[PDB]
């Protein structure tokens, strides 16, 4: 009956953990897309400047 | 030159569409990659008990 | 606590990454207004001597 | 004339690659989301048993 | 006795989701102050046109 | 792992002041710069015309 309690503590910090590495997950993967997208940007304003 | 010009826009801005899209479905699936073995740990966590 | 803490250095984080990213700006708008400046009037001295 | 003629035939073997990519790319990601639907219906069902 | 490993295995979640937390914070921080000069370039390319 | 962050955010704060005196010199050496350049070149465009 203890450790069902200290072990949904443990569950309560995964939880917090969760929403910070799913958050970074998903920004992460929409950084690496606006890299590309501003790389192709440079190209076209490089070309015609 | 304009008409040659003109047949490479509707080729670029496609090919530019379809790289669009294969970025967009490329982050998805290692996503996908990455969330599919939560899954599979959560279920093998509950399927352990 | 350490919760507590991550937020306020996650915060400083944000804020230092925004100090670094208006560095990069500062230094490209410093050296842009600088040529924009240089060539416009040296130009137009030309014209008027 | 000359370099509009040279990219042309690099843009046209591009497209080709690349939709030859997205579809063996999207192959795997079907499967892995077949995969990741039966992983979050076997896991309820496991926590039932 | 499984709540010994459940436990545990609870724990070690937390360090698993940290570190990839952490290798995403490290990450996306060298991602995220690339944008950023990426970004100021392109006013240089637009400022010189 | 208290410590690790507290010692990353006290790291980091030395480097926030070196970053706030570059952020100020930067802002005001545009704005002197532009001011007294500008200045100065629309005060001999105006008597030279």
């Amino acid at each position: 009956t203890d450790l069902e309690e200290r072990l949904r503590r443990e569950e309560k910090q995964r939880q917090e953990l969760e929403k910070t590495r799913r958050k970074l997950e998903g920004d992460s993967t929409d950084l690496s897309d606006q890299i590309a997208e501003l790389q192709a940007q440079i190209a076209e304003l490089k070309m015609q400047l | 030159r304009g008409e040659l010009a003109n047949e490479v826009k509707v080729l670029l801005q496609g090919k530019g569409d379809s790289e669009h899209k294969r970025k967009k479905v490329e982050a998805q699936l290692q996503e996908l990659q990455v969330k599919f073995n939560e899954g599979e740990r959560v279920r093998t966590e509950l399927a352990d008990k | 606590d350490l919760n507590l803490e991550r937020s306020h250095a996650q915060k400083n984080e944000n804020a230092r990454q925004q100090l670094e990213r208006q560095n990069k700006e500062l230094k490209v708008k410093l050296q842009e207004m600088e040529g924009t400046v240089k060539s416009k009037y040296k130009a137009s001295i030309t014209a008027l001597e």
